[PDB]
């Protein structure tokens, strides 16, 4: 493995003890709006569309809430 | 974990071994299909407690660079911190063609050695998803203080343990994620609020958690109300004053990408 | 493609580094101790110094003494030494972070404490270029570091996958309240790629020096920790970057505890700081021709 992901790892050894990961991956992603872009955008599509994301990663959602201005998804393994 | 979706982004948080991002090519599409342009992502993680599980591109910092590259090969890598110890390993892609007005606030936390006291609570022997049982949770370790009445929240308990709850209120929304098992012990919180200080909305986490070491990344727009009060030598609420049982180990600043700027801090309880 | 292996954790960095871990592609690496108190500039030999230095692969070919400073020129490094610190500048296929323990070992010889050190070295490349011995040298310099530093930590300051510094910083410095250790030092540091052979020092005060290597693609490297260069950063760069014209450009400011926005021609590629518990700062912008 790479030196920098070496020296993440014996950080990480010397603070092991015998275990989940806690600490979390984050993707964010913005997208322009042209002339031609849904009047919704993202909030154009439904939870069919968003379901098919969550599968790509092997997960599912549990629960769903949303507003004028945001859909919110609760995910589980 | 937590799928935020919003007019002109996603938000996708994971935690475990869930490659997440395996659902690139999805959101590309999902923003092709209404008519967008991608102009901005950006792949971020606390450092791993256990990185030797991580599967896929996430076994090593190295992969997730170079299948990040595959996709967006303008994009940079940036570590912040030590290495060997608390630190952030981002990767941002930015394809701004057209200037515009930056207001946007992302507040990160994350919190290790949880209060034992605490933990009890989020334990249980069956599935539990918004309802009276987790209201219970919620006042009995303080969850209501950080998420009132004037948010829409769902929250799930888990079997045998872990908690997780998303809230939303207006445009902004909250998020907050907690791993109870004493030999890691783990908390999450993140938040899109605007403020001129988050010092009440982090001592707030804090008083639920307590925990012995927390680490508060702060990502500054220039155009935000928190961008004009840091770029102006205003206090943000990150400052060690305001954590005095706390001890500030080591703190970065970078300008990541021109007008925008990211502090991160990492805090350990005193003796 | 991918199975689980069910082996022991490594017992020590360098156990991690051997059963777990083009040339080097870095331009510079930088090797720095600092004392728990001054130390009597003659009590440290030349020879001492120089059969430190062997451990690396480098031999001596001259040295000068001045007031407050001995230098000692190698084939492809730079030592000065003063009463509060030892720093040695080297190119990079000096495998410098050999010299780490046997120049502990001899400051222990004399009941010298270090209670400050750091390693450093400039990158244009990344580390995750497999192609390149880049990171198993780093690999091998963290085993080095953290073994004789257990406390001190690796910290990567600007892109990753651009120019950027990679440091290894130790503070065991006693800070209490009736403590006399001081920290006002001066660090300055540009780093200048593609220039348009040699290792000088010029000392215009007891203990405060300018220093600078050239070497290779040319390369140009200044230091110095003059207190009259903290007052005035924007003049010394300048001077530099007209008799050298580069094509990018990475500085490095040393904020004490006890107390960069634009250059001449030269469009910002990345700023940022870090800022140490100890109080001390380390600012670091990289900049490229416009
Ligand atoms: N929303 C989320 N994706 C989320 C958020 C926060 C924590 C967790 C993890 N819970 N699980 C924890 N904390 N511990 N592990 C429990 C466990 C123990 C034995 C077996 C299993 C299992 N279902 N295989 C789980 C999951």
């Amino acid at each position: 493995k790479d030196s920098l992901s070496l020296m993440a790892m014996w950080g990480s050894i010397a603070r092991f003890d015998p275990s989940f990961e806690g600490p979390e991956k984050r993707l964010e992603v913005i997208m322009r709006v042209v002339d031609g872009t849904h009047v919704s955008g993202l909030l154009a599509h439904d939870d069919d569309v968003w379901q098919k994301v969550i599968d790509a990663i092997c997960a599912h959602i549990v629960s769903r809430e949303f507003n004028e201005y945001i859909r919110s998804y609760v995910l589980s393994e | 974990x937590s799928l935020f979706v919003m007019k002109d982004r996603v938000i996708l948080i994971t935690c475990g071994t869930i490659t997440l991002l395996n659902c690139v090519p999805l959101i590309c599409e999902a923003v092709s299909t209404v008519c967008g342009e991608v102009e901005w992502v950006s792949f971020m993680h606390k450092n791993y407690s256990f990185p030797w599980e991580q599967k896929g591109p996430h076994l090593s910092m190295a992969e997730e660079f170079k299948t990040l590259r595959s996709h967006f090969p303008s994009g940079q890598p940036f570590i912040f911190g030590p290495i060997d110890s608390d630190h952030y390993f981002l990767y941002f892609h930015s394809d701004v063609v057209q200037p515009s007005c930056s207001d946007d606030a992302q507040l990160s936390m994350t919190m290790y050695g949880l209060d034992r006291n605490q933990t009890k609570h989020w334990y249980s022997d069956k599935m539990l998803p918004t309802g009276p049982e987790t209201a219970v949770i919620r006042e009995a370790t303080g969850l209501s203080e950080v998420v009132d009445d004037s948010w829409i929240l769902h929250d799930l308990q888990y079997e045998p343990c872990g908690y997780s709850i998303n809230a939303i209120r207006g445009s902004e929304y909250q998020t907050i994620h907690i791993t109870p098992e004493e030999h890691c012990s783990f908390a999450s919180y993140e938040t899109n609020t605007c403020a001129l200080n988050y010092s009440k909305c982090i001592c707030g986490v804090l008083r639920v958690f307590d925990p012995e070491r927390f680490s508060v990344i702060v990502f500054i727009d220039p155009d935000s109300a928190v961008g004009k009060s840091y770029h102006s030598g205003g206090t943000i609420g990150v400052e060690p004053e305001y954590y005095p049982n706390y001890e500030a180990h080591h703190r970065t600043v970078n300008e990541y990408t021109p007008g925008h700027w990211v502090l991160k801090v990492n805090y350990v309880k005193r003796a | 493609t991918r199975i689980n292996q069910q082996t022991e954790c490594p017992s020590s960095v360098h156990d991690l580094v051997s059963c777990w871990g083009s040339t080097d592609s870095g331009l510079e690496k930088r090797f720095e101790l600092n004392f728990a108190q001054p130390v009597d500039i003659g009590t440290v030999t030349v020879k001492q110094l120089a059969s430190v230095m062997e451990r690396a692969g480098e031999s001596l070919r001259q040295n000068s003494a001045e007031l407050g400073i001995h230098t000692l020129k190698f084939d492809r490094s730079l030592l000065v030494f003063t009463a509060k610190q030892i720093v040695v500048r080297s190119s990079v296929s000096v495998m410098l972070h050999e010299a780490v323990h046997p120049m502990l070992e001899l400051m222990r010889s004399h009941n010298i404490i270090v209670d400050w050190a750091s390693f450093m070295r400039v990158n244009y490349g990344s580390p995750w270029d497999m192609t390149s011995e880049t990171s198993d040298i780093m690999a091998h310099e963290y085993a080095e570091l953290k073994s004789a530093f257990p406390t001190g930590h690796p910290y990567l300051a600007g892109p990753v996958d651009r120019d950027h510094c990679f440091y290894f910083v130790y503070d065991g410095i006693d800070r209490d309240p009736s403590s006399c250790r001081r920290e006002n030092d001066v660090q300055i540091n540009v780093y200048m790629y593609n220039v348009q052979e040699q290792q000088l020092l010029v000392s215009h005060c007891a203990g405060e020096y300018e220093t600078l290597r050239v070497s290779t693609h040319p390369f140009a490297s200044f230091e110095t920790n003059a207190v009259s260069a903290a007052s005035d950063i924007t003049k010394i760069v300048n001077g530099l970057l007209k008799k050298f014209y580069p094509e990018r450009v990475l500085l490095v400011l040393l904020q004490d505890r006890d107390a960069m926005d634009r250059l001449e021609g030269f469009t910002v590629v990345h700023r940022g700081a870090n800022h140490f518990g100890g109080g001390y700062v380390f600012h670091q912008a990289t900049y490229a021709r416009s």
